[PDB]
């Protein structure tokens, strides 16, 4: 009697539930942790060095059968010591079902490839490599995609300023474009929108170490 | 067997290189510390001969020479 | 504080220093044929020179690691400029100009202003 | 109509299920065709009678149009039916304005109102979103229905508070008539 | 017999049954290899014998078809195929084994960067 609040579909969340138990106990070397977001969706955090297994393990096992590998979304978090975060969010069409895999990393060390697994997700590393740095390993080319040539640093991350170190402009003297150090005609001017009043208890003090 | 060419191309390098003392230039001068020049260098004088003599020398070779009596142990090869 | 991690590649400081002399190789023997590919400027013996300094540009380097990834960052950038998809500008970039070294002494600094 | 080649289901619809019959009549069509382009001619004689449809180019700048009453063009600062300035230097629009095109300083005049010093709008920086003007609170600034308002420099698109304000002054009579339209429905 | 399996490159393919009976075969031996406590193995054999119990009672390509269900068997054998190399590759995994790593301490916690009472 709440039009406005909806109404998950239960039984999806049912059948998602007991699957994400099936996972669990069928992958207890890599399956970290399996827990269910209230979005209805599921979500599956493994260690760094089980993400190729768990793929070849969804594609392929008849429960699973999750074929399509729509992206590989990179998220940055410092305060996480191995901050750089993967999601490998996966499709089944036999079962009509979704699935979320997830990952850390640091800046440093290598991550698993999925070139091998899917032939889907080639470009998507390719992608995370130039906006992050995460690198991959065994990719076959692991070419920038997006920054133009040359470019150093890598922006997608949260230590990285809005508007880059260097921009562009044109010489006479040269014929040609140059990059020179940052000048702005307007400085971004941030707003300081910050909640002083916590607007949900539900998530205090939920979720302690 | 060609000895002379092997010296003589080899000689020719370092006699006509940047970077070198001419004198303490043995073929028994050792490129890194004997003869002064950084690894860099090293690396760089050894393509060098690969510009005078054509040849595709492999990277472990960098260590199993040390002089240009090495090289032209690898020259003569 | 040491801490047992995965590698990269290199498994030594010697390794690293033998991929690292590797992409100095393709560095050197390139530098000709973007004299010659690219319509800029430079010359052989400056870019040469440059090659060196910006080798230079890090010799303190001590994590294997990390003198994985400057190799890496390496490789790529040889490939964008052994193959033409850079561009004159993108090639010039590592002179930087287009603006004058700015003051240094604490004067001129004063002088010109923060 | 020849039979299927794929048995289908409701709730979809093959395009290509039909099949090329080999029957004689249907053979001879198809050579018949080739042959003589009949698919050309049919095609062809298309693009002649179309000719014979009135093109429909409006005769710009003379006939022109048409344009609902929510278009969002020009900027203007409205004043009230006293001639008093509108804006009170609220600054939501400034906090909302996508783009941060919104600049603004307020301070009291003489008489102790809160009014605006400068009002900057940046018309290269603006995408004409309407953000600004769904959030002021007495519809000091409105998205002006005027968008032939094209210049040679960009310097002089940059509008300040004087520039605005005479857009609203020259474009009153119509930025009245669109509110009286919409206020009650937007 | 169905003219075209509706898509590009599935072919149809005849002996459908001794293909689907051997490739049933080969998987659960592969299994057989498996440790005897490995959820894995527990519920292949399950499965796949409910499979390969189901392949015969239906002479019919079509009446199998539906008693299987999942899809056609032209797909079908593709599944099973799959599930070969997942063997295959699973006993190289052992994946049965316990945790390798631990996640450390706030990793999976969200939102991030707050402060905590110790
Ligand atoms: S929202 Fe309206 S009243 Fe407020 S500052 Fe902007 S123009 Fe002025
Ligand atoms: S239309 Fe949108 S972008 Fe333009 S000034 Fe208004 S709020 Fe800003």
């Amino acid at each position: 009697d709440k039009p406005t609040v909806r109404q998950p579909d239960a039984v999806a969340r049912s059948h998602l539930s007991d699957f994400g138990r099936y996972v669990a106990e069928c992958l207890p070397k890599y399956v970290q942790k399996v827990q269910l977001t209230a979005g209805d969706e599921l979500e599956v955090l493994i260690a760094p060095e089980g993400v190729v297994p768990v793929l070849q393990f969804l594609k392929d096992h008849h429960q699973a059968q999750f074929t399509n590998l729509v992206d590989i979304a990179g998220v940055d978090v410092p305060c996480r010591k191995n901050r750089f975060e993967v999601v490998y969010n996966l499709l089944s069409l036999r079962y009509n079902s979704r699935i979320r895999v997830k990952t850390y990393t640091d800046e440093l060390t290598p991550l698993d490839s999925a070139c091998e697994v899917h032939k889907a997700a080639n470009w998507y590393e390719r992608e995370i490599w130039d906006m992050y740095g995460v690198f991959f390993a065994n990719h076959p080319d692991l070419r920038r995609i997006l920054t133009d040539y040359g470019f150093e640093g890598h922006p997608q991350r949260r230590d990285f300023p809005l508007s880059g170190y260097v921009e562009l402009r044109y010489d006479d003297e040269k014929k040609r474009v140059v990059c020179e150090p940052l000048e702005l005609a307007q400085e971004f001017r941030k707003f300081d929108l910050s909640a002083p009043w916590e607007q949900f208890p539900n998530f205090r003090n939920a979720n302690p170490p | 067997l060609s000895l002379k060419l092997i010296n003589e191309r080899v000689l020719l390098v370092l006699k006509l290189y940047d970077k070198i003392d001419p004198s303490k230039l043995n073929v028994e001068s050792h490129f890194i510390n004997d003869l002064g020049l950084d690894s860099l260098d090293h690396v760089e004088v050894i393509m060098a001969m690969e510009d005078e003599f054509g040849f595709e020398i492999p990277d472990s070779d960098a260590e199993k020479l040390l002089k240009p009596a090495d090289i032209i142990k690898y020259v003569a090869d | 504080a040491v801490q047992q991690v995965r590698p990269i590649l290199s498994v030594d400081r010697e390794e690293a220093r033998k991929r690292a002399l590797n992409l100095y190789k393709a560095w050197y023997r390139q530098i000709p044929y973007i004299v010659m590919d690219y319509d800029i400027p430079m010359t052989v013996e400056q870019c040469r020179d440059k090659l060196r300094e910006e080798f230079v540009k890090h010799r303190n380097v001590t994590d294997i690691r990390v003198i994985d990834m400057l190799v890496i960052k390496g490789q790529m950038e040889l490939k964008e400029s052994v193959e033409i998809w850079k561009q004159k500008g993108h090639i010039m970039r590592y002179w930087k100009e287009s603006q004058d070294p700015k003051p240094t002494d604490f004067l001129s600094k004063f002088i010109q202003g923060v | 109509e020849p039979k299927d080649i794929v048995e289908v289901p409701k709730g979809y619809v093959y395009v290509n299920n039909k099949e090329l019959s080999m029957e004689f009549a249907d053979i001879t069509d198809r050579a018949a065709s080739t042959m003589f382009f009949g698919e050309l001619l049919r095609g062809f004689a298309v693009t002649l009678a179309h000719i014979f449809k009135e093109p429909a180019t409006i005769n710009y700048p003379f006939e022109k149009g048409p344009l609902s009453p929510r278009f969002r063009g020009e900027h203007a600062l409205r004043r009230y039916p006293s001639g008093e300035e509108r804006c009170i230097a609220c600054k939501l629009c400034e906090a909302i304005c996508p783009a941060q095109a919104i600049t603004i300083e307020a301070e009291e005049r003489a008489d102790g109102s809160r009014r605006t010093t400068r009002y900057d709008i940046d018309m290269t920086k603006c995408i004409y979103c309407g953000f600004c003007q769904e959030a002021c609170p007495v519809d000091a600034i409105v998205e002006g229905p005027n968008f032939e308002f094209s210049t040679e420099t960009h310097e002089e698109l940059l509008y300040n508070k004087e520039k605005l304000l005479c857009n609203g002054d020259k474009w009153e009579s119509e930025i009245a008539s669109n509110l009286q339209a919409d206020h009650l429905y937007r | 017999i169905k003219a075209s399996t509706g898509l590009t490159g599935l072919a149809v393919s005849t002996n459908p049954h001794h293909t689907l009976s051997a490739l049933y075969g080969k998987i659960l031996r592969a299994v057989s290899k498996m440790p005897q406590d490995a959820s894995y193995r527990k519920y292949t054999e399950q499965l796949v014998k409910q499979r390969a119990d189901s392949v015969a009672q239906h002479k019919d390509i079509t009446a199998l078809e539906k008693a299987v269900g999942c899809g056609q068997v032209e797909e079908l054998i593709v599944q099973a195929e799959n599930e070969l190399i997942l063997a295959r590759k699973m006993l190289g995994w052992k994946p049965w084994e316990k945790l390798v790593q631990a996640a450390p301490a706030k990793q999976w916690d969200w939102p991030p960067a707050q402060i905590m009472e110790p």
